[PDB]
């Protein structure tokens, strides 16, 4: 009950936390640096 | 929980695993997007700018300072055709499952969508603008040069940015005028400017634009910002084609022009500083 | 006690593992870290300047060496104005946790600490003096000249400074003022001074402060102390800001503008030498 | 045995443990270190030289060859206040311990230490002489050349020196000279001899003296033995200084002014094979 | 007391070890060496 | 100094 709502939430959450990551790894690829 | 199985899903939300291959495609192939710097926020933002300065714990004088507010919004929409056009049923593409699907559409829809971004993101000329672009703010703050073409337009290209405590760091030119850059040789000293094999004109990081647009135009820009948000999201329909027109005269009857035609629009926005340079012709 | 772990504190004063990554990114923005040395101390320390030459066994001295007694103490603080107002809420953050808000806030605060530590250290224009900064240091000892750019100019500064003790060690002049450095080519000796691809003036390496004060200025020290200690020392604010200027007119009423503040006050300290040069403009 | 634990050893004679550590990073600060080569000895030495050759019994071999000695020796002291000077606080440095001790004046005495050493070595400035080497060189095998800046002028410089079978290894040239080695282009064959990212001036490396006394040199040997024999050492004392300067025009009272000194007796060592070239400047 | 004293020395050396190397890294970031 | 000897020939360009 608490823990189903609290366990679902924390792993969208970082799912949401690594699409940063992908937005990082273009920034490899950008000419200037 | 879909991935491999089958395909006769006319609607298409891409998850995030098929959605790094496709966008790293239209993003190392775009000019704007080798340029800009990248940060993560939603449809709306709120984002805040400019400097500080403060002494610790004392008073003399006056120090004068402001602080910016900013926001980005709207996005990008775009038809395949390309594809629609050489794909006949989606009972084929059921037997190549969804995997597969999109990485055809990879070397597809990526191409057509970048270029549109470049044409109203550097120059302002197609109708999708949202934050004025690179060119519309150069006629705002004048960085004009007059049309010549020699060592004194390097000098020039970057003192007129150098004024603003601003750094050259790019160098967007076209193809067609690049042409032009080989022959130029400095007069007193034996070496050469631009180079083919060492990709530098100054030492400065080249990129080319193919955009039918400018004729001989030069671009320097460093501090730039871009967002790329949300997902691609598909829709596939035979209905009507009004953007597109079939060659001769008539636009496009779909259920007797019989194609499998899909939609796609990603949410992308840009952000622009002020203080950018410019050169191009002016012969008369 | 504070790891990762979470944030909803308005105080975080930080420890030794996430401040040295902050105060490393100070660096290489500030200019003025070049020029001088970094020989630390707590509150105030009665420590020593100025090099030992020595003796040698077999004959005396005869030449002197000398020493000097300094002692200086002052702190620097800068309220992330912007950086607080980019924050929405204090638990929006607390998914960030400790960990992570400092490095979003690590290339954002450190540009408000070098951009005043460098106006005010080398010139006498921002309002937070201490110890003599260079520009009046110039104005004890007369090494001025009178505002023009040749090869004969440039060796005749060095030239004078080098009569006081030491040869020159860096230039200092301004980003706008690099059009003056490109025309120099003599008639006698064919030849430009300035190098296009690295930075150096006649061999000795030039940098840039990047404050909006000076016009033809070229400022040479090499003997200077710099001091970094102790903890920038976070706290987060919601009431009032007299010393910050919002929008156009009003000065910050933070119930009404709902947004958060972090006040940072730093710890840094200067000291000068006696001998400096310059040159600047005058016509009539 | 000597342990990290305390300090209250005012006769600091460095273990083998700790006198590596200074002497390895003291050797990069130096020029003409890099120049020669490192070598043991007893104390003090003799060197021989020469090319003793014969066949086994066809014929007698009308030449004959010589046996010649070649001693080095002398030392040299210093009296640093670096670490004497942090007397206020030397319980502090207790804690930190007699291992820390030497770490903190690893890049101070050493600093000191090497600047003296090149004034000595390559040029003849300094009063600490013993091995007369590349400046008395100079004076008795007349290699002085005109000064012009052209790859002819740099085959000649090889050419004298290879006339008596030495090869030339790399060059000596100061960072103002840098400048001056910009301009030098071959007319046939067009391309930079001295290349600005690689530090080369004809495929040799180079290295920038700072002692301000030759203003265009250019000087060849790459054939020396430099030498640290035995232990840095250390003592402390709080005695009046005869070779001293206070402010102005007084004497160092250490009684009085609560301060301290540290004497450091090391050891030079210098070897002459005099075959070398120099150049400067035409008339100024 | 007595164990706990020499625990500190120890704590408060290492900790001020870090603000040395700040330094070491300082001459390494700057221009002249 | 054993490790000195090997290091000092290490550090200097000319070889």
């Amino acid at each position: 009950q608490e823990i189903s709502s609290e366990l679902q939430q924390s792993e969208q959450s970082k799912q949401k936390q690594y699409g940063t990551t992908l937005q990082n790894l273009a920034k490899q690829n950008r000419i200037i640096k | 929980p879909d991935n491999v199985m089958m395909h006769e899903k006319k609607d298409g939300t891409l998850m995030n695993e098929f959605t790094t291959p496709i966008l790293q495609e239209v993003m190392e192939n775009s000019k704007i997007m080798q340029l800009g710097k990248y940060e993560p926020m939603e449809g709306t933002e709120k984002k805040f700018t400019f400097w500080a300065d403060k002494p610790g714990a004392y008073w003399v004088g006056e120090g004068q300072k402001i602080e910016t507010s900013k926001a980005t919004w709207v996005n990008a929409t775009m038809r395949a055709f390309k594809l629609g056009v050489i794909l006949p049923v989606t009972k084929e593409f059921l037997n190549y499952t969804y995997s597969q699907f999109f990485e055809e559409m990879k070397p597809m829809i990526a191409e057509a969508f970048y270029k549109k971004f470049d044409e109203a993101g550097i120059l302002n000329q197609g109708n999708n603008p949202f934050g004025k672009s690179i060119a519309q703010s150069i006629e705002k703050t004048n960085k004009v040069i007059k049309g010549d073409f020699t060592q004194d337009n390097i000098i020039d290209l970057e003192a007129l940015l150098e004024d603003d405590e601003l750094e050259a760091n790019a160098f967007i030119s076209k193809t067609q005028n690049r042409s032009l850059l080989r022959k130029i040789v400095d007069p007193e000293t034996k070496e050469r400017i631009y180079d083919r094999n060492s990709d530098s004109l100054d030492g400065l990081p080249v990129v080319n634009l193919k955009s039918s647009n400018l004729k001989r135009g030069e671009l320097i820009t460093g501090d730039f910002d871009k967002l790329i948000y949300g997902i691609p999201q598909l829709i596939e329909y035979k209905i009507d084609e009004t953007a597109q027109l079939s060659t001769v005269k008539n636009e496009d009857g779909t259920p007797v022009n019989l194609f499998e035609q899909d939609m796609v629009a990603l949410r992308a926005t840009m952000h622009v500083a002020l203080h950018i340079a410019d050169d191009k012709a002016f012969a008369k």
